């Protein structure tokens, strides 16, 4: 029964930490295309878009770990089982 | 009936809703679109 | 558990069965709207101040119209207005009165008035009207014989397999977009019926203000792919 | 669910019924308000 | 039963936090995107470019979270058993 | 028979709110993009920007929700169990 | 044999439901982001925005809803039952 | 046997389907975004755009349909039922 | 024996298709994306526009097209069978 | 055994073959937007956006047809039995 | 035994091709679309983008590489059985 | 039961692969438009450019090699094994 459940908890697992690699990649991909840009716009500007840079960086990278979190849940602790 | 009394609550809640934030605004188009005609 | 279906005062005539909460609902929604134009017209003056109902029947006219000649002027299309507007409205008003608390509990959750665009039927025979009458218009202004010949070509000649079919399209979609958006909410209206009262209330009023927004969206774009269905159609 | 059923005439027959009551005491006289306000001005 | 069920759960919270982190990682980065560059162009609309920016977020983080409960449920007090 | 329904329901709504999270906060996403881009360009359109943005949320939202809706009536009240 | 159709369909549904809802907050997203970048830059457009807009969010939500109408084929009709 | 082959064209479908429903929202709503900007820049554009717009409108919803065309095939006929 | 593997052979098929799709429809509406800006920025390129358009949905449909015809071969030829 | 491998090798090379679609999709019509675009801000730039252009595409084709020789590998030919 | 660990290892490995599959193309498009964009822009240009634009594809090949290899590890030398 | 826990490891191991594929392919090919464009339009501003460019790299293929880490817990460690 383990072994089913044990089996679940690792495509879920899985998926958590797909999830979690696609949306922390494009956004991060996206927030330093927005950071790059900015830079050749305005070149003397690199110290100031580090901040709004870090700020959306820190929410793609919380939502990642926290995923990464229940993955860990999921795999070590399985709910239930 | 405690289906009955639940929507009838959330029907009141949007009804305070619409009254006290969309009623308003509308209402004000209504006067303006009259006193434009009037003037008119 | 949730049903599907299931109506109530179903009946039989002339060999065929008919929905009688549907047919209930859309005659409810029909006679609320004959008598905002029959209140209009009792109450419509242009040398004085408008009424509320005056207003909002402008208001429409003038949105649906602006819509009109913006696309195909009613120099050719002046039908298209006085059905533009009614689409709207009798969606409208149908979409609208499934926000009254109407709602109760059989222990299955049921509704006096239940949306008649939540029914298949009502949203075809819609769909349905709309498709032959711009169809007949097209068949009009360009000839029975002209006609399918511009449909099968369209703006791209040997693109013609992906014209028929968008044609044979448009009135599904038109149906299913106002039918799915009005059916799942009586899903979800029925949904927050499990919850207890004191829970219950909260998700109703959350979703109701959504089902108010988005019966109006959707009356507008049945009425306004309506307008470019025509507009599309009387070339 | 998805089947039709002799309501798809029930329902156009009243549909109808508003599309004549709207194209003759609504449309015309909101029109005729509307042309006369444009006239007025 | 019950040990097919909890892997069903599993598998259905792996794909919904997944989805929810695909979600919030790249609506979070398009959102700061546009932070970015709008304080690139104009380094002083910090101030103003903050309050959309956490509303949008408030919304992407919502849809975000509320997987996250949803899959509790799945996963703690999994329906169906 | 009922464990396996079970299951299923469970997965078919994870797909479903992995989803509608996607499209909810991905939607949510770029209409804040436009959002902040618009109110960084025009820093009194912001009241004006509103109306169409929350239009737009609304609509994705509303996707959102109905997804939560049919998600609740596969784990809640899955039909053929 | 009608449990394992049962679970298939609620799957298929799921499924379905998940890549509608994808589609229709993506599409609708990036519609008011176009929507709300037009009407930043040129205010009046309100006005005129609103026809392409509804159109495109009616092109986005057939794809949609169609498929909720095929939902409900596959959950509450299973074809193959 | 036949139960699980009614299942596994059920998921079938449910994949074409959804898939086809994110392609279709997705290049409508991209579509979309070009018809609503343009008119946005020029409001006589209006009447042009909406020749390459129901072009890419009507290429991107024939994936749709022919995938639905072959959902109609998975679900109500069945290769190898 | 067979019932296994053309369940396996349906749901690969579902796969092809609505990755197919998604890629088709996406690719088609970003096409399109550039061929209604262009039109709407420059009038006079239209017949300009449509070579590079029609080539390169040209190869977003081969490569829809291509799926479609492994999609039957996994149907009704059904490899390995 | 070997109806299991054969579901499974079916499974997964529609995964592959369906990846390889969506990617080459969206890269060709993300690709043909620049080409699209530039040849409507530059006549000329036609002969010369031929060589960028194919060179993207040569690359996107490139994983497409990768996937495809190995989809067979999966298919036709079985690593396993 | 190892008829469910052959099948688990080709679900996975179609999983990780299609993820590289996708990866890749759509990278390729992104960048090529940047490529494009910068030659028509000026079109002396070529020579200075080759480097940064090898240097994406670079990375996101390499990204796509990787998943070659760890893909015939799960296909040839399958872990686990 | 292993082989059943092997498989459900292969298969969470391929998703976890697939994930992080598509993210870190699809943010380097978005940060890289961003680079080739900067250098395009700033061709003198390379050094400063690729500092931003090499950070975000440095964190979406982060979100990749992380993720790839534990494809091998669960791939050779299998925890719930
Ligand atoms: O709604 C409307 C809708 N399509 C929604 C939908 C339906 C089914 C599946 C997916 N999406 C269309 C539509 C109309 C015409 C059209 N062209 C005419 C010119 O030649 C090419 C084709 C293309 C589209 C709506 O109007």
């Amino acid at each position: 029964p383990n072994a089913i459940i044990t089996a679940g908890a690792l495509i879920g697992g899985g998926l958590i930490m797909g999830g979690g690699a696609i949306g922390a990649g494009i956004g991060d991909g996206i927030a330093g295309n927005a950071l790059i840009s900015g830079i050749a716009r305005q070149p003397e500007a690199q110290g100031r878009l580090f901040t709004p840079f870090f700020i959306t960086v820190g929410l793609v990278e919380a939502a990642y770990f926290i995923n990464l979190a229940f993955m860990a849940l999921f795999v070590f602790a399985t709910p239930g089982l | 009936m405690s289906i009955f009394i639940g929507q009838l609550i959330g029907f009141a809640v949007i009804a305070f809703i619409i009254v006290k934030w969309v009623v308003p605004p509308v209402r004000t188009l209504m006067r303006n679109q009259q006193e434009a005609v009037r003037a008119a | 558990a949730i049903h599907v279906g299931h109506h109530t005062l179903v009946f039989e005539l002339f060999g065929m069965t008919f929905n009688g909460d549907t047919i209930l609902a859309t005659a409810v929604t029909a006679v609320i709207v004959i008598a905002l134009a029959f209140y209009l017209r009792a109450k419509v003056t242009s040398t004085g101040v408008p009424s509320g109902v005056q207003l909002f029947w402008e208001a429409l006219t003038i949105q649906m119209r602006q819509q009109i000649e913006g696309s195909i002027g009613m120099k050719i299309a002046p039908f298209v207005l006085p059905l533009s507007v009614t689409i709207f409205v009798f969606i409208l008003i149908s979409n609208w009165l499934a926000v009254l608390p109407l709602q109760y509990g059989g222990g299955a959750a049921a509704e006096l008035y239940k949306a008649p665009a939540s029914d298949i039927n009502f949203v075809l025979a819609l769909a349905l009207f709309v498709f032959v009458c711009y169809h007949a218009a097209g068949i009009w202004r360009r000839g029975i014989v002209g006609h399918p010949i511009k449909v099968v070509k369209g703006h791209v000649a040997f693109l013609a397999p992906i014209n028929i079919v968008e044609e044979l399209a448009k009135p599904i979609s038109l149906a299913l977009r106002l039918f799915g958006n009005i059916f799942a909410g009586g899903i979800l209206v029925a949904l927050i019926a499990m919850f207890p009262w004191y829970i219950q209330w909260f998700p109703n009023a959350v979703w109701k203000t959504f089902d108010l927004f988005v019966g109006l969206i959707q009356a507008f774009i049945f009425s306004l792919l309506t307008i470019l269905y025509f507009s599309q159609s009387m070339e | 669910f998805l089947i039709p059923n002799g309501t798809f005439f029930a329902v156009l027959i009243i549909f109808l019924i508003v599309l004549g009551v709207i194209s003759k005491w609504v449309v015309p006289p909101i029109s005729k308000v509307l042309a006369e306000r444009e006239a007025m001005l």
